RNA sequence: UAUGCCAGCUGGUGGAUUGCUCGGCUCAGGCGCUGAUGAAGGACGUGCCAAGCUGCGAUAAGCCAUGGGGAGCC
RNA sequence: GUGGAAGUCUGUUAGAGUUGGUGUCCUACAAUACCCUCUCGUGAUCUAUGUGUAGGGGUGAAAGGCCCAUCGAGUCCGGCA
RNA sequence: GUCGGGUGAGAACCCCGACGGCCUAAUGGAUAAGGGUUCCUCAGCACUGCUGAUCAGCUGAGGGUUAGCCGGUCCUAAGUC
RNA sequence: AGGGAAACGUGAUUCAACCUGGGGCCCAUGAAAAGACGAGCAUAGUGUCCGUACCGAGAACCGACACAGGUGUCCAUGGCGGCGAAAGCCAAGGCCUGUCGGGAGCAACCAACGUUAGGGAAUUCGGCAAGUUAGUCCCGUACCUUCGGAAGAAGGGAUGCC
RNA sequence: UGUCCCAACGUUGGGCCCGGUGAACUGUACAUUCCAGUGCGGAGUCUGGAGACACCCAGGGGGAAGCGAAGACCCUAUGGA
């Protein structure tokens, strides 16, 4: 007997790759029979062709990791193997900054708390590259 | 990179087809030209007394 | 490659004109293909 | 029918990436000669072969205890893991 | 002059196409147009033709795949010739 | 006496030789233009079964007439 | 601080190339191949297809290089025995 | 690759299962050129296949490519006639 | 509608495709034409002709071959990893045909390669071959210089896990 | 730092034996040679001695002025480019 062609057909009627199909060992012979896709589909209800599962890599030891890592650890120098730019890209991270920046004082300004007089000096200020963080703005802004 | 069999590879143009006229495959299709009865060249069919040797 | 109407009618030919000798010309003439081609081995026109 | 231990210390004579087949031979050999039969006679259960293949091709179990039984009118064995 | 219909094309797939889904299948000349050959088998078989798909063959010669009308069954029509 | 040398015998292999000739080669005489009324050539078809050659052209190894010929033919 | 230039750097990204081993091969896997090392990799870059230039003529960042395994004058047949 | 089994006159290499492995810009998927039936089925093993063969891109015999809306077809490019 | 044995989700982040903007460069300026829009709606009819299989490669192409060569496109967002379209491992998918096997602790010799005490280039035309160093962070860095560079100069320290 | 002193042990694929498949190079003849001599002065084959029972396996290559290519050097030709 050969059943290469019904692995074929098996394979699109069960829609699966042919190496994931499954030939009872027992019925080489009503297999062999099988010449029209629905001889194979008929077999399959019977059960005696069925579609091995599929695998998925496991992500559990990835998710500890993610959650040492969120946390802070495992990121020593000994763990880095790309440049620091590459690891946080710098302009990336100015626009990060200068945004939050700007946000904080638009809203002082809108809630009143700055002059459009303060706060273009202010404005002016960050966008020079004046303050490290809003903390360091907002610790500036109090004198 | 070697003339050889490592620039045979690289061939796979079509040039010389089967002649309309004289039914050889030596209709050019590029240049429209049969280089075997002249077809896209002259209307007098190709010849010459070169093609025999020369006191026949 | 895409062929054309009159290409696809000659290589048409060509796969007829490949075969066998008839078993019947055999006996009649009391005792071979001389243009068997394979599409590997040989190289047809165009 | 009786239980014999193996020794497959011998496959260490074909090279490492090997070892596994010429295991299943040394098992083959060993109960052709033990159980007084021809080799093409010694039937190997496939649990012996997944026994031998376990840790891949290259790595073999050192020894392996064997369930065979013997019988037929040609003289035969049939052998199983344990 | 060249006729149009050359004869039926008569294999597994063409009865299938006849049992199934009332379609005729023919040998034409590959020079005949897909309405030449809907007039052609509609005159030599008196049947009403909806549809007609065409393929030139590597055998040289054209394929006509006819579908009848559901007035016509055609079964019956290939069965009387 | 192994491996083996020289010669022959029986049987192979091989296709020389001899015989044979549907093919060549050369000479002599005769004859001698075809095509838009589409030539020559080519392509693709054409047979009950049909690959090659030959013939033929969708009327497709063939159709019609006159004369010859003759009981066979395809 | 911002910005992100460059016949700019690292890079077996794709891709291109080939310094050394004078390694393997050398009736070959191959009439120019295999492996490691090595060089280029935003540009005078690399690449596909189409197209043009023809033999004392092309094409040549020039080596007498290349013009279908052949070029200090291609190939085919003829002159030609 | 190995152990079982299937078919067969015949099985290391044709097929099933299990176990063991290989490939991740490819050893996967879709395609251009080019090839031209190599595609599918049945029946085969004299030929072809780096051994064998029940297998096959091999041999015999049949079958298979269906479009208003996917390409061509239309336009013009370097450029050609 | 369909599809699924079943459930037949809801939110979020990073966001290829695709959409739309801002900036900069040129002794370099980055096609054309057909067509389309401009220019409504109903119903009906017509829409012919040619291609369509398969391979697309360590056996379907070219290389005399079932040749380790050559041969364009897109899949560039599958998971861990890490700067990464890198390595390594693994999915989906494919394969056991980069197609002869059996046997000898399997000798000499050869091709690739691992490990070598002490000495440490004595070897050699020549450190050829092999090796040494190595990723990232911190400190620190000479001569010379066209002020750009030299420079990762050199040299020193750190590096896991919880 | 095995480049060397100075080599060793090990790994994988070959090598060796078995089944199957199955070429090519090369061949005036003879041929078990060795030491001297001789000879167109560079001999397995001539002369004189010596040695020599036949066959087979594995080996590294001393010789056959080994095989491969009518010497690319040099000269000659009332040769070529
Ligand atoms: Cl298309
Ligand atoms: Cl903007
Ligand atoms: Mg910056
Ligand atoms: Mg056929
Ligand atoms: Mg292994
Ligand atoms: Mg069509
Ligand atoms: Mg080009
Ligand atoms: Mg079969
Ligand atoms: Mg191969
Ligand atoms: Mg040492
Ligand atoms: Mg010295
Ligand atoms: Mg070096
Ligand atoms: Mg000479
Ligand atoms: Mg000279
Ligand atoms: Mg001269
Ligand atoms: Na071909
Ligand atoms: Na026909
Ligand atoms: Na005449
Ligand atoms: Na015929
Ligand atoms: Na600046
Ligand atoms: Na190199
Ligand atoms: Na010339
Ligand atoms: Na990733
Ligand atoms: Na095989
Ligand atoms: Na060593
Ligand atoms: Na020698
Ligand atoms: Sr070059
Ligand atoms: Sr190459
Ligand atoms: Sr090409
Ligand atoms: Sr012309
Ligand atoms: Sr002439
Ligand atoms: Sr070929
Ligand atoms: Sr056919
Ligand atoms: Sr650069
Ligand atoms: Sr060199
Ligand atoms: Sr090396
Ligand atoms: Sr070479
Ligand atoms: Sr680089
Ligand atoms: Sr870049
Ligand atoms: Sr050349
Ligand atoms: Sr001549
Ligand atoms: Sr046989
Ligand atoms: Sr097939
Ligand atoms: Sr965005
Ligand atoms: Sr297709
Ligand atoms: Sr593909
Ligand atoms: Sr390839
Ligand atoms: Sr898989
Ligand atoms: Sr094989
Ligand atoms: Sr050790
Ligand atoms: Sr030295
Ligand atoms: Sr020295
Ligand atoms: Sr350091
Ligand atoms: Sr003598
Ligand atoms: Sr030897």
């Amino acid at each position: 007997t050969d059943l290469s062609a019904q692995k074929r057909l098996a394979a699109d009627v069960l829609d699966v790759g042919k190496n994931r199909v499954w030939f009872n060992p027992e019925r080489q012979g009503d297999i062999a029979d099988a010449i029209t896709r629905e001889d194979v589909r008929e077999l399959v209800d019977e059960g005696a062709i069925q579609a091995k599962d599929k695998k998925g890599n496991s992500r559990g030891r990835a998710r500890e990791r993610q959650k040492k890592r969120a946390y802070g650890h495992q990121k020593g120098a000994g763990s880095r193997k790309g440049k620091a730019g590459a690891r946080q890209n710098s302009k990336e991270d100015w626009e990060s900054r200068i945004r939050a920046q700007r946000t904080k004082l638009r809203e002082l300004r809108d809630e009143g708390t700055l002059s459009s007089s303060q706060y273009r000096d202010l404005y002016d200020k960050a966008g020079g590259g004046e303050f490290d963080s809003v903390a360091d703005l907002e610790r500036y802004i109090d004198a | 990179t070697g003339a050889g069999t490592p620039s045979q590879g690289k061939k796979n143009t079509t040039t010389h087809t089967k002649c309309r006229r004289c039914g050889e495959k030596s209709y050019h299709t590029k240049k429209k030209v049969c280089s075997s009865c002249g077809f896209g060249k002259s209307a007098k069919r190709r010849d010459y007394e070169w093609q025999s040797k020369a006191g026949e | 490659g895409k062929k054309s109407k009159a290409t696809k009618k000659r290589l048409a030919k060509l796969d007829n004109q490949n075969s066998r000798v008839p078993a019947w010309v055999m006996l009649k003439t009391d005792r071979r293909n001389h243009k068997r081609r394979h599409w590997r081995r040989n190289d047809t026109d165009e | 029918e009786r239980v014999v231990t193996i020794p497959l210390r011998d496959a260490r004579a074909e090279p490492n990436h090997k070892r596994a087949d010429k295991a299943m031979i040394l098992i083959r050999e060993h109960l052709a000669k033990h159980f007084s039969v021809d080799e093409d006679a010694v039937r190997l259960d496939p649990s012996i072969n997944e026994a031998a293949w376990a840790r891949g091709r290259a790595n073999t179990p050192s020894k392996i205890r064997v369930r065979a039984a013997r019988f037929e009118e040609e003289g035969e064995a049939i052998v199983e893991a344990e | 002059s060249w006729d149009v219909i050359k004869h039926p094309h008569v294999t597994e797939k063409a009865m299938n196409d006849m049992d199934f889904q009332n379609k005729l299948q023919f040998a034409v000349d590959d020079r005949a147009s897909k309405g030449e050959v809907a007039d052609a088998v509609e005159e030599q078989y008196d049947v009403t033709v909806e549809q007609v798909n065409t393929q030139n063959t590597m055998d040289g010669e054209k394929k006509a795949v006819v579908r009848l009308s559901e007035d016509d069954d055609a079964q019956e029509v290939a069965s009387r010739i």
